[PDB]
C-alpha cells in the first residue's frame, strides 16, 4: 500500500441559529429536537450553540 | 360585479315587518355571494338554506 | 350534512399549510358523527376523511387509532364500501 495519506485539519461550519424555523418548513407539535444530544430550548441561544 | 349589490341596497320601498326582513335577508345573502376571501363565499350555499347561520358572517 | 362538510373540505384546499391550527376543533367532532348516522352517507364522508388526510400529511398522527378502529369496524364484503375504504 504505497500511496498512503492523512488528515490534518478539520473545518465545522453550523448554520443553525437557534430559534427561528425557515419559511419552508411547517413542524409538529412535539417534534425532533435534539442536537448532538442537547436540547437547544433549554437554554439561551449563544450558550446552546 | 357590483349591479346586484346597487339593487340590493336602494329598493327602500318596504312597507311592512316581512318586507324588511326580506331586504335584509337579500342584503346579507348578497354580500356573501360576492366576496374577496374565498372562505366566506363557501358559505352561501348553507346559508341559503338556514337562516340562523346567517346573521353571524354578517359583520 | 352534506353541505356543511363540503364546504370545510373547500377551506383546507385553499388555506394550504395553515389548516393544521383547526385539526383539534375539527376531528374529535368529526369521528364522533361517523360511528353515528345512516348508510346514505358514511361513504360521502369516508371519501372527505380521505381527502382531509391527503391534505394534512403527517400532521394526523394523533387520530390514527381511532381511524384505524373505524375501518376495521366497518369493512364488510359489500362491494361498495370496499374501493372507498381501499382508496382511503
Amino acid at each position: 500500500m504505497k500511496d498512503r495519506m492523512k488528515t490534518v485539519s478539520v473545518a465545522l461550519v453550523l448554520c443553525l441559529n437557534v430559534g427561528v424555523d425557515p419559511p419552508d418548513v411547517v413542524k409538529t407539535t412535539p417534534c425532533a429536537r435534539l442536537e448532538c444530544w442537547i436540547d437547544p430550548l433549554s437554554m439561551g441561544p449563544q450558550k446552546a450553540l | 360585479s357590483t349591479i346586484n349589490l346597487q339593487k340590493a341596497w336602494g329598493a327602500a320601498r318596504r312597507v311592512s315587518k316581512d318586507d324588511w326582513l326580506e331586504w335584509l335577508r337579500r342584503l346579507s345573502l348578497e354580500l356573501l355571494k360576492d366576496s374577496s376571501s374565498p372562505s366566506l363565499r363557501s358559505c352561501w350555499a348553507l346559508a341559503q338554506a338556514y337562516n340562523p347561520m346567517a346573521r353571524d358572517l354578517f359583520n | 350534512h352534506t353541505m356543511v362538510v363540503q364546504a370545510i373540505t373547500f377551506i383546507f384546499k385553499s388555506l394550504g399549510l395553515k389548516c393544521v391550527q383547526f385539526l383539534p376543533q375539527v376531528m374529535p367532532t368529526f369521528l364522533n358523527v361517523i360511528r353515528v348516522c345512516d348508510g346514505a352517507i358514511r361513504e360521502f364522508l369516508f371519501q372527505q376523511l380521505g381527502m382531509l388526510v391527503s391534505f394534512v400529511k403527517s400532521h394526523i398522527r394523533p387520530y390514527m387509532d381511532e381511524i384505524v378502529t373505524l375501518m376495521r369496524e366497518f369493512w364488510v364484503m359489500n362491494t361498495s364500501i370496499q374501493s372507498t375504504i381501499i382508496l382511503l
